[PDB]
Parts: C-alpha cells; structure tokens; sequence
C-alpha cells in the first residue's frame, strides 16, 4: 500500500550528490594543473575572437548548469558607469567595476572560490 | 537600489488618426502628482560606442498633471459564478462533487471550490490545507465546522472528491478516491495505491450566507464590494466539471460519481461543464456553461488554460475538438494575468497631423521617470511613404516581462519583476510554479523590458529602435505598422507599400500573417528581412480578447514543451506548433531559416563565389571584393550572431536564389537546433558542423519583385558602426535605393 | 569475396504445437540440391573471449535433401489492376488523367500509369523520361507514336497531367499544369513558376491489347504468364486519383481536371479513390476501389504509402481520418518489399514432445552455411514452466537487413545485402532513395542480419541467445513466447507464469503489449527489463497482413523523421510516435526508461547507499559493498553499456522505488537524447550532465509481485564473463530465484 | 433467426472431427430478445475416418457444389436462407476457448488464416456498389456475389 | 519565370567546398601541431578506460561526419580470425591484422594519409 505521500522522497538526489562529488574534484584536478586558465580568462571572458581552451570550455561547461550558477549577477542602473555584482531581495557587493569584463572575471574568481570553499 | 515607483500600459497597442488610446498607471502609494508628456522614439541604446539615447518631444493636448494612486491587482485564474440571489447557497442539505489534480498539492492553504468570505468566516469551502482535502463550513461568528480526509493527496493523480453535508443527522461528510487508469495520471496502474477515505464529523454551526461570488480555484477576501470579489488562496491544478445537488449523498453515490455517472439530475443545483462550447475552431470563449439548465453561467477570469487533458482521458484522440467529452478540465495557475483591470487615468486621440513613427509617454513622478510605447498608423485606408516597417509586437508579447532571476546583466527593472511579481506577469518563455510554461500573455500589463533605455542580450523594442534610427539619419521616408494590425487585415495592408522591412526578431508569427507575406510576395510586392528566427512559432491572437496572445511549443529552440495530449490552441483548433512543422517553413517565403541559435559573441561574413556575379553587382557596389562584411558592432562584435538562418533547397528556398556571403568564425557554443538532429553525435557545434552559419540571400518574385535576408539578429546592431561607415549601412543602403525606384527589381 | 549461394525464411515467427511452418528456400542459380535439418540454438556469439558457439542437432521429420532453384522477386511499390477482359483498352478514344508527385525525376525511365507490354511494344503508357511527362502508344509491331512535354518536372511538385489519344484528328495531346498551394510542394506561390504546356504529335499507329495488368507506378514487363504482370520500370513519388475515360479531352476538360472537377461522370471507364475506406480504424487494406462503378478494383502490392499528403492539402487537418478528402496519395517507393512470394520448398509440422526454446533449420549447400530462425511455442493454453522469455521479434523487424555500406566492421552478410538489395529489402532505420525513411518491414523475406553466427553492438538475436545461454548453463526451465503472440493473446499468455523476462533490446513496442504488461505488474506479477530503450517508439501490426509491421517516427531518438502531416498510422488512425509523448513512458511501466546512448563502450555499476538496505538484502547477497558491478564482459567491456535509462519520478516512476547502484565513466560520445534538451548547450554530453547514467532499479507491485530493471544493454552479454562468476550473473540469479518462489516477492 | 457462432474443426493428430455451437443474441439483432431461458450451445465430437479430399470445385458461402468443375464453373445446389456474417478458415485446429472468443468477434490467431471474407470491406460514403468481396486475410482468395445477395445487412 | 530545373543547382555546394577547404586546414594544422595523438589512437582506439584527449577527439569528431566517410570499412568472414580493410563492389587491401584494434589504427592513419593528399 501506498498511502502517503511524505514516506516517498525522491531517491535520485543521492546520485546527485555523488555526481557533484565527483564532478567537484576532477574540476579543482583541472583547475590546480592548468592555472594559465584564468590569465586567459582575464584577458578576453567573451571569447571574443580567441575562442577559449577545451579546458577552460569545460570548467565553463560545469560553471553555466549548476544549481548553484543562479547567484553572482551583475548589476548596474542607468546613472553609474559602474557595475557591481549581486549575491542571492540580492545582496550587492561593494568593489565597483567600470566595464562587465572585469566583473565577469571577478564572477568567475569568485566560482572558482566557491568550488575550492566546499570540499 | 533605485526603487522603480510607478508604471503603467495602453490598452491597445496601434492607434491610428482620430481614434482615441488610453493610459493605465499606478504608483507605489497614494500621494502626490505625475508629470506627463508625449515624446518620439528614435534611438534607445545608450551603449556609449553608439549613438546614444534619441528622442524628440512633441507638443499635444497629453501633457499635464494628475494624481497618482495604487490600483490593486487580481493575479491568478478562476472561475467566477456570480449569484446576487444566494442560490448557490443552499437552505438544507447540499453536496459538492469535482475531479482534483494537484501540482503543488502542499503549497500553502489552497481553495477548489468556494462560495466564501476569509473576513468573516461565513459560507463553505472545499479547500486544500495541510495536504489534505478540507470541506468547511461557516457562519460569520467565527466558529466553523470542518471535515478533513485522512489519506492525503499525491501529485498530479486524479481524484474525485465529495463533500456532503448534512443537518437531518448534524453531520459534515467527506468521500475521496482515486480514478487512474492508463495514461491520465503522474504515474500508472502499477502502482499499489491506497488513497481512498470516507471520513465524517459533526456539524455545530449553519452554512450561512457568505456575500461573495462562488469561485473554483479560489477563496473570497472579503464581502462583494461594487459588485467584485477578491479571489485569494489559488488552486493550481486541474478541475474537471464542478457541479452542486440539493441534497446529502451517500457513499453508493459518490461511487457512481467517481465513475462519470451524473446520478439525480434533477436534484442539481449547478453544474459547469467546462467542454461546453468546444466546436470544430476551438473554444475561443471566456463563458462556463452551466449544464445543469438554471443559469448559473461561469466567467474565465485571468485566461486558465482551456482544451486541456480530463479525467476519463485516454490517449486515442489528441485533438480536443474531435473527443470533446475527454477534454473538460482547466488548469488554473496561481500565477497568471491577461489584464491589470486598473482605472483610466488620462486618455489621448491622435490628431490630424502627426506621423507614424514610434512613440512613447514620459511618465515623470518624483525620483522615477518611466515610458509607454504605443504606436501610431497611418489613417486608414491611405499611406504616407513607399517604406513600411514592421514592428514585432507578437515577438514583444512573447517576452514581455521576462523574468531570469526568479527563473547575465541585470538593471533594476528586473529586481522589480522579482520583487513584485504581482503585479508584472510572466513571459511565454518562462515557466508556471507549477512547471509548465507559460502559454498565454498579454498586453494590458505593464511590460518592464520593453522600454527604450539601459553586449550580450539587447531587448526587443531598443533592437527596432536601430533600423529606426537608421532610417532617421538617412533620407528614408517611412510608415509603421504592427504585427497586429496585419493580422487584422492582410495583404490589403501591405499592397499599399513599395517595400516593406522586417523588425529585429520577428519569431512569432500569426498563420495569417505568413499568408498575407506570401500573397504580397506572389504579386509583384519588395521585402526586406533583416533579422534571423523570423517565422519559427505559430501565435494566435485570440478572438475576444485581442491583446492576448497563445503559443504552444513543442520540441524546437524553446523553453517548455506542452504536456502529451494539448498540442492544439484553443483560441482556434488547429495544430499550431512551429512553422516548419506545418509544411510552411520560413525558406518557402523568405529564402533563409533557422540554423543555429548561441550566445556569447558575434561572427561575420565572407563574401561567396555569387557576390561577383553581374546580376547583383547592383547591391555589392561599394564593397572590395576582398572585405569582411560586417565585423564589430554594437551587438555581439559583428554581424552574423546570436541566432543564424541559412540557405536549404530543400525546405523551399525558390531555386533562383543567389547566395551572396556567409558567416565564419563562431564558437563551439553555437548549437546545432534540434530540428536538424537524426542522431546527436558529438560535434553538432559551430565551426564543426556545416549548419552553423548565417546566409545573404537574393531572390525575384513576378511581376517585377524580390527579397532579401540577412540572416542573423545583430545585422542591425552593425548599421550604426563606425558614425555609419562600414559595409553593413552600405549594403542596406543599396538594396534600399534600389527597391523603392519605380524600375521593377532585378533578376 | 565469400559468395553467399543460399537463402531463406520463414512464413510466421513462432509456432505452437500441431501447426506448420513452411520454409521459402532460394538460390544463385538452379543445379544440385541442398541438406536441411532442425538444431536447437543454445549460445550464438563467436566471440573467442566467451563460451564459443552452441548449437543442439533435433531428430525430427524434416531432414533430408530438397531442389536447389533460383526464385525471381518483385521489388517495388504499386498498385496492380486485373483485367482480363482488356476493358481499359478502348477501341477508340480515350483520355487519362492524374496527379503527380515526383521525387527523382531523373533517374532512368519511370512509368507512371500504364497497360503496357515492354517486350513487344504495345498498348500505352504514361512516364517520366529524360525529366520529361511522355505518353506513349504502340501497335506490337515494335513502332510507337510518342507525344512529349515541353517543360521538364520539378522534385516534389505537384502537377495535373492529361494524356490523350484521339483518333479521328489522329493526334495525340498532353496538357501539362502545376497545381501548387502554400502547403503541399518543395516551395510556395512565391515563385514565378512556368511548368505548363499543351502540345500534340501524330498517331500513326494503333493501340493494341497489351494482354497485361493495369499499373499504376509501373510498366509491365511481358505478357501475363500465371496471372502475374512483372513491374520494371518503377515510379518514386506520390500519385493522386487516377481515371481513364473514353473520350478525347480538350484544353477546357484539363482545366476542369485540374481543379479537382469531375467532368463527365458517365464518360469514365475507371476512377481510382485511393482515400476510399478511410474511417476511424485508419485504412488497413489493400483494396483500391474504382470510384466510378465498374468493377476494376486495384490491389497495392510491396505496400506504398497509405494516408498520405494530397494534391489539395492545405494544412488545416493534420490527422488523415477527419478528412479523407485531402488524403489521396500513395508514395510508390521503388524499393519496397513485404512479401518475397516465393514458392514453397519444405514445411514442417510442429510434434508433440518439442521443448519449447529457439530453433532454427540449418541449411547446407556446397560451401555456404545457412539459418533460418523460428520460435517454438508451448502449447495454447498451457505454461510447461514457471518463467517466460520474450523474444523482441518486433525489433527484431525494425533492424531487420539493416544495411550499412548503402547507408565499423563487416561480414560476408553486409556486402550481400549490399550487392543485392533486390532480393532482400531495407530497414526502418535505413531510408528510401527519395530521403523518406522505411515505415513498413515484414518477416516474409530472408532476414539476413538474423543468422546466430559472426567488441561492439551485436544484432539482435545472438544478444537474447546470452539470456538463453545463461539460462541453459543453470538449472532454470524457461518458456519462449514472442512479441507477436503477446499482442495476439494479451496479458492471458503471461498470467501463466510466475516471472517474465524480456529481451536484450525491445525498443519497438505495440500498444497492445504495453496494456499486458501493465495489466499483467497489476495484478500479482513478476519481471525482469535486463535491457534498455525499453518501451521508445509505438508499433503497430497490420491488421490484414500480420507479418507487415508499421513505425512513423518523430524527433526524438531517431533516423528519419516523418513528413508534416503524415504522423498517423494507416492500420490505426492514431498518432502513434514514441510511447512518452503518449503519456505512456517507459518508467510508468518498468521503473526505467531511456536517458542516454552512444556507440564506444561500456562502463561500470557503482552502488548507491540503497545498496546496504535490508529490504533488498535479497539482492545483494554476494556482493561485497566495496566491489565494481560489470566490469569486463563481452559488449563493449561493461555491463553499463550503448543506452541507458534513468530514474524519474516525474515521467512516472512509481513512489516505492528503491535505487541499488548507477553506471559511471561514461564518454563524452554519451549524448543526451533530444526529449530532455530544452536548449541545446555545450556539456550536454557523458561525464559532464547528470542525464547520462543507467539505474538499476526495483519496485513492489500489489499482490506480491514486482519489477527489476537493469537498465543497459550490454547487461545481458556481461553474464558468461570470467565463467559465470561475477557480479552481474550474481545479481541476475539472486533476483531470479527469489523471483521463482511461491513465497510473495518483498516490499 | 437467432444469430449463433459455428466452429468446424478438424483434427488429424487426434483423427477427430470438432464442431461448436453458441448463441450469441443481443437486445437488437434478433427474433426474440434476451428475456428467454436460451440453452442452445453445444461441444461435440466424432471420428475422422477418412481424409478430407480435393473436391476440384470452387468454394462456395450459402451452397454445395454439383460436379466437378467444368469450362470453370461450378453449379450450386442446396441453398442456405439466411444471413452470414464474415466466416474464415484457419489452417490449424481450434480449442473451445479459442472458439469462444470468436465467438465475441476477437479474431484469433491471425497468422494462421486461411481466408478470411470480409462482407464489409468497400462501405464507402456511397454504398457498396460492387459484386467483389475482400479476402481480409492478405492472400488473394476475393469473392464474387452471385445473383445479388442483399448487400448491406444488419450484422 | 522559372522554367527548367537544370538550369537552377545547389547554390550551398560552394559553401560546402569553402567549409571543407578551411576545415582541412585546420585539422592538418592540429596534427602537425600536436604528434601525440596518433600514437594516443595507437595505444587504444577504443578509448577502453581511457577517454580520449580533447585534440584526439576533435580529430575523430572531423573524420566521422564526412560524406566521405563511408570508405574504409573492416572486413571478415566467419572462417578467417583475421581482418582486412575494405574499400570503395568493394576492393579489399592485401596487409591482414589479427585484432581489429590494429585495423582500426590503421584505418586511422589511412585517413590521415586522405587528408594530406587533398592538400
């Protein structure tokens, strides 16, 4: 019989936190054995006419579809000329920024301090 | 932050000379005046490598001073049955019977059916609260009587549920089982499922009168105040065929409730059957009909989703205007708007002499400054210029508060659309809390990403804004329609043109509107389209209620897709998922169609073996034949990007068509679309895979017409580069002087 | 290299007791004779790594040698119209009129409709040759009288032929016109087409009695020996309702045709309706009925398309059962086959004391060894043991000559199909030369990917001869029924067993047979999925003709893709694409279904913490917690292997299921499948999205039964690797004797 | 007039001849309705002492044959009166379970047929106007209305 | 007007041949660049345990959707415990390979081979 719906949990999330765990480790492997990864990254984050390493593609890759990407937006208004970066009302930062380029690359570093600050 | 303090819409998006548009606006809170006046649109993008901000203000009787206020806004689906009589709510003995299929069957207090006041506690409830089914009495000195089930319910699982009350033995009554079969529910007959109950308790208070209108999906806030009732506690879920008897029933009853068997008929006091009116062009129509025969009518309020899935649904018919009697249920976000219902503040008929161009309404309040386009026609029946351009208005329905926070740049628009969800709406792109997306959307809202000021995502409205002032700083004369206006009349509207332009991304067509294309092309008629993407969704704006739009996708380059058996639209009953599905791909009429779609930077073009031809030296004119067309601009850093069409014959580009250029240099982020897939193997990327890219084609109609695609969303973010010096603005320039000479267009 | 001189089928896939099969035996060339006799197949991959080919030799009355001789096959669609009484071979006048469809009008000469004899060259004809509409009388004395078209045929037009043939100006006459809208050709009315004409020659001589069959989409190739009319010269492309009157038309007449007008209804000598006999059970017959009352009644032969898109199709109804009217056509595919028609050699009755198991008749000619498959059924009505295994014979039709160098390792049996297309025909995964995949397949023709002999994937019945294997080297006594006699026979065949295991790939199902199984897990029953891509795509069996089997795939995992309005089975009207968007998934069933597939290798099963559950301490009964589950075997090096499934409650997993281990190391090769992309995004690949894993899963039904699913292909060949003692054969054999059990199977 | 369901089957393994009977009224279909006590079905059974021949006739509904054929035409003899809808010859022996759920219009066995005359197949939008009767079975054993039977005929 | 259908081609085969000039170069260009690949394929085809590099697989993402790609196919019989390569009836080569590991290598530098000689 079954009866209640508060017995049943979704028993995949146990394969996500496995797969997180494991995903978090080959990311920082790949991080700590390529460090040019984030020279290139503060040198162009579009990609813009230098299209980036398959390493850096693919710690981009694990970056743009965790849960956890929904943080970290950049944020400005019509009467600034800066741009500042929100963190989930948002919690805005303080350093400004005077191009999006720099607040990328500071999005980026700051990922990159999220993934080492977790394991 | 800055906090965005008032808003505001129209009530129809073109107005022609002489007729009369009006302006809805509210404000934070009740104090003070808002400035007013009319400005004209000519550029938006304040990008400052471009030619920043444009306006030009005009005189007219609009502009003044008047008080603003707060205008409460209803926000969810019902249905609302109004009774000035208190028929529905019944003296004696009554039951309640309705099918369930809760989505979020544990998100807060949630209202089925009601006929309730939440001021006073008076009237009766069949609600959802703590999980379980909950059927409440009242009688407004605050002591209710309740009845709650025992087994509570799952997720998406049809049940039928009766509540009975009786004051022959002083009891409330409450019946609950499960009606699966194959293919209705979340999961199947497999399952070892035990959710039936027939519960009792004792009833010590009177169902009184509660003042309000009855509701399914809803609770009432308090008593009808000017005739309107304020529904609160939203069901989301389907409710398939509510109906009220006069009477107690007994378990034997409601088993033969729960098979669809109407037992004592005569006995009903209302019973809405929501399949009533399902015809063979859909159910375009916001009225319940009572099938009980007493008048009880009901009234689609905030557009639930009509023809979708019922109890008794089998999947041997997945067309709803040909199984009608499988199809009675609507699903009732919590979160949907077709219309604000604000009061008029200030109103406006365009005069006489004024051109058709884009305008706006300077909304000015004490820190905050706000804008509301609308547009203005030519009058009817004339034109003003041999150029018509088309302003995408479907497309701009389509992602009309579209909302990424609650789901990246972001300016404080949309921490407002996150913080007063409200009062905004949702997009066609978005999704219900529910999860499922969004198929209506609407007008008579206000709009956030719609307004002309604040690299990798430029809205809508400031990306027409471009060819606008494109066409400013130029000598071009023009007129401007909306997509709208030619789905009202057709061809007609655009035989009167020499040539006519094609917005920034034009996605969302009407099938009309496709057939008003393709019957000015077929007879001598000139187009221009200068964007990518442009005839990938089939819309239909629905027939009462003309500031509505509807959209149901399927597997393409979309967001959500529709849930198995409610494919069909039903503002009218035809298929309707993308163009290229229906045999009426975008190459059948434009030349070029959708390739690939990306979205981190631009690519341009290369000029091909057709650019040297002697047939069209007439657009490569100024242009070394050793150049790169378009290469930086103000949208991505070049022309070819952010979503590609391309050259197929085989979808139905016509077999005279030149391929002029084509753009390289895209990322591996660029994807091939699903619809181009027989296998995914790995490499269906650009720069890996020959779909990726873009295409300038060229091709003559009869009697002395042609076309021409560009092929990529940013071409118009490449005309304003360089002070308008650049290959872009003098290609556009070329075939722009050529097709509104009096010569027919060349072969 | 290897020339294969021997070949051969069945007339049905299974057997029961006291009924005959009859085997169709044929070779090069006519000389010498052949041995024949009954083995008992055991293992069927020579793999040098696993146990070796075995086979059992059967003493039954069927042994001995039989005459060697070539048999001739018919290859083609088209529709064959006896007449004997030479009735469409008027005296005088007459006139023909169709419409047409063209895919390749360039390849070689292709007759279109015809009563033509092509050895001698007589009687007349309608055809496409040098891209051109010719109509062609003859006398039998080898001179003809040809009139040709002016303007050649575009692919996949539509156009309005009119040949005729009037003796009294001794003039022939053929009048030309294309009849495009928006929706049923390659491109639209935008084009300025010119492809009319009217022109004539000179008759100068008679028509004669050709003595052959009326064809449509073919000539005939001689006279009549035996009734039967040889088709050569085959049509590729629709062919809308014929008609063949008795008089010279004039350009008016054509005019008239040519808008879909009947014009003298008293004048026709026969009328073609290929949309006659289309109700709401589809159109599940051969029978072409002449429209006009005179019985020459057609027949289809080698199955052209029912249901398909008409000359007067605009896209307003898409399911071909609401309206008939725009429903007309009949694709004719030049390489069709359904039936070889080939005389009877040998049959063999079915004894009584004869194990129900796979068999197979070993045929040996000179130096070429041959098979030919069957299933032994036990005996109606009863069930000699307590386990059943299915053998996927429906998927063992959709791969069925499954040709790969007309489309990586090869045999001696792909270069044959290669090199002879003609006696054996395609594969629903392949596609037609005209860029339409194979919808139809049939078991009446050598399968020659079906032989049990010769690191990647393996067909498909070796792989269910690794369960059989398996089965044979414990002590199991086991049942072998098909997927045939499963829809034959419902759920009543498998309430005759305890557990029901099912095959190593059955990935095309009816929907018949997934109503079994669900009826069969509701009510106390037992099974095992020891494979993946469990329930994908919907098949139904032809009504008139049972070994005739019908796929219209969609997007989704897929090869081909189906035209726009022909989504809908002929044999059924219903939709019928892939069983998810039917609200029928594979995990509303199974517990699983499909995620992921690729084409390297296998993985290996790491578990989950429900491994070191107690409630499943049944399984896991061996198996140290610290240990690999399938690591090495015989497909691929893995029992994670080519496609996988995955658990999701939201497409129907039911709530009690119990998660024991998941599959890892999988490639970036793994992509995910097209039904759950909502955008495409890079990383949508194996080891970078979560979608790519298997799930080995159990859930408990009511009344003491239940449901293991492997989730992987290469399961089954991962079970004789390192002799029988790993993990997997473990796994498999724990479940199976808990299965076997009077003892209820836990929860 | 009262609508049964006639299974004649043949066994040489057992060398026994088969033959079931059933009632298979409905409110509508015939003489009398479904208020009778109606015990009219049977299961009975005899010894095949010979061996069912070559009768070098056509096959004929509603009638014997004469002699053998001569100049290709068969002469019919003992005329049934009455409806008959939709018979099929299999080419194996029935059980009474088999013939049972005939007996309820599911076709069984599909594979196993014979012939199988469809006296329905050609119901268009006008009428059958024809004499041709559908093998519903895929082998090509069509029929030929002789001296017009009333076509369309409640089942 | 539009009259006969020889006189209109397939305008996208210039594209095609543009598409496939620039693709040639670079993947001549990634081999020469980088010689560790081939005898990466050489160790193990397969990818058995070891998933190839990003420059190896974009190479094999390059040979596996040519229109050209269906040549070089391995051929056996049911009596020979050898492979050889066929090649378009197709005409097989003459050295034999005792696993078809080393027939797949083969293979590969053989297409190697193909897409040098088109330059």
């Amino acid at each position: 019989c079954v009866r209640d719906p508060s017995n049943y949990r979704d028993r995949s999330a146990d394969w996500y936190a496995f797969y997180d765990e494991r995903r978090r480790k080959e990311i920082i492997d790949i991080i700590d054995e390529h460090p040019e990864i984030v020279e290139e990254h503060a040198a162009n984050p579009f990609g813009y006419r230098k299209h980036p390493s398959p390493y850096l593609q693919r710690v981009h890759n694990y970056f743009r579809m965790q849960p956890t990407f929904g943080r970290y937006y950049i944020y400005s208004e019509r009467e600034w000329d800066a741009y500042r970066i929100a963190t989930i009302l948002p919690e805005l930062g303080d350093e400004r920024f005077k191009t999006e380029e720099e607040a990328m690359h500071a999005v980026f570093l700051r990922r990159i301090e999220d993934v080492r600050a977790e394991l | 932050m800055k906090d965005i303090a008032i808003r505001g819409y129209c009530d129809r998006p073109s107005v022609a000379t002489g007729e009369t548009i009006r302006f809805y606006v509210s404000a934070n809170e009740t104090r003070g005046t808002f400035d007013a006046e009319l400005v004209r649109l000519i550029h938006g993008d304040s990008n400052p490598a471009g030619p920043g901000y444009k306006e030009e203000a005009i005189k007219s009787d609009l502009e003044g001073q008047y008080p603003a206020r707060f205008q409460r806004t209803q926000f969810g689906s019902y249905v609302e049955v109004a009774d000035p009589d208190a028929g529905l709510q019944p003296d004696g003995a009554f039951s309640v019977h309705l099918f369930l299929w809760s989505t979020t069957p544990s998100r807060g207090r949630q209202g089925i059916a009601s006929r309730w006041n939440d001021e006073r506690q008076s009237g009766w409830n069949l609600a959802i609260e703590d999980g379980r089914v909950v059927f409440t009495i009242g009688d407004g000195s605050g002591a209710t009587s309740s009845v709650v089930s025992d087994r509570p319910l799952f997720q998406q699982i049809w049940y039928s549920i009766t509540g009975v009350y009786d004051p022959e033995k002083k009891q409330l009554r409450l019946y609950q089982k499960s009606v699966v079969n194959r293919t209705n529910s979340r999961f199947g007959l497999v399952v070892p499922l035990d959710s039936d109950c027939a519960v009792s308790a004792d009833a010590t208070v009177k169902a009184a009168d509660s003042e309000t209108s009855l509701l399914i999906a809803g609770l009432g806030e308090a008593a009808a105040q000017d005739g309107r009732t304020w529904c609160i506690a939203h069901y989301n879920g389907k409710v398939d065929a509510p109906k009220i008897y006069g009477c107690a029933l007994g378990q034997d009853d409601a088993e033969k409730l729960s098979r669809g068997e109407i037992v004592r008929p005569i006995s009903r006091l209302a019973h809405w059957d929501f399949s009533a009116g399902i015809g063979l062009n859909g159910i375009p129509t916001d009225h319940v009909v009572d099938a009980s025969g007493y008048g009880h009518h009901g009234r689609c309020m905030n557009q639930p989703s009509r023809g979708s899935t019922g109890w008794n649904w089998d999947g041997h018919e997945e067309n709803f205007i040909h199984c009608p009697e499988q199809y009675g249920a609507l699903w009732f976000h919590e979160d949907c708007l077709d219309d604000c219902r604000w009061e008029k503040d200030f109103e406006f008929t365009v005069p006489e002499g004024l051109k058709s161009d884009f305008y706006a309404v300077k909304i000015r309040y004490e820190d905050t400054e706000d804008y509301i386009p609308f547009f203005v026609l030519p009058p009817r029946g004339t034109a003003t210029a041999p150029i018509l351009v088309i302003a995408s208005t479907l497309s701009y329905l389509a992602y009309a508060n579209e909302q990424i926070m609650h789901k990246p740049v972001l300016n404080e628009n949309d921490v407002e659309l996150h913080k007063n969800l409200s009062y905004y709406g949702l997009s066609t792109a978005d999704g219900h809390i529910d999860g499922r997306g969004v198929q209506y959307t609407s007008w008579r809202r206000p709009i956030m990403n719609l307004r002309p000021k604040h690299f990798g995502s430029i809205w809508e409205l400031p990306a027409d804004l471009h060819l606008i002032d494109w066409l400013n700083h130029n000598g071009f004369e023009y007129d401007v329609a909306t997509e709208h206006d030619l789905n009202d009349q057709g061809a007609e509207l655009l035989r009167r043109y020499k040539v006519v332009l094609t917005g920034s991304h034009p996605e969302y067509q009407t099938w009309a509107n496709a057939d008003a294309w393709e019957d000015y092309l077929a007879d001598g008629g000139r187009g221009m389209y200068l964007a990518a993407n442009g005839m990938y969704w089939i819309v239909e704006v629905h027939p009462e209620k003309p500031w509505v739009m509807e959209v149901r996708k399927e597997l393409g380059v979309t967001a959500w897709e529709a849930p198995p058996g409610e494919y069909h639209y039903s503002t009218n009953g035809r298929r309707g998922g993308r163009f290229r599905g229906r045999a009426r791909a975008t190459q059948k009429i434009w030349g070029t169609g959708m390739s690939s779609f990306g979205f981190d930077h631009s690519g341009y073009f290369v000029q091909m073996p057709d650019s040297q031809d002697e047939r069209v030296a007439w657009i490569m004119e100024g242009i070394d034949p050793e150049e790169r067309i378009g290469d930086g601009g103000l949208v991505g850093g070049g022309a070819g990007g952010y979503e590609l069409d391309r050259y197929d014959l085989a979808l139905g580009t016509p077999p005279n068509t030149l391929l002029l250029a084509s753009s390289v240099e895209h990322s591996v982020v660029y994807t091939v679309i699903p619809d181009d897939k027989a296998f995914p193997h790995p490499g269906m990327n650009g720069g890996e895979h020959p779909f990726v890219r873009a295409d300038i084609t060229y091709f003559s109609t009869a009697n002395g017409g042609g076309m021409f695609a560009t092929s990529s969303i940013s071409w118009l973010g490449s005309l304003s580069w360089n002070d308008y010096d650049n290959n872009v603005s003098k290609m556009t320039k070329n075939v722009l002087n050529q097709f509104i000479k009096d010569e027919p267009a060349p072969r």
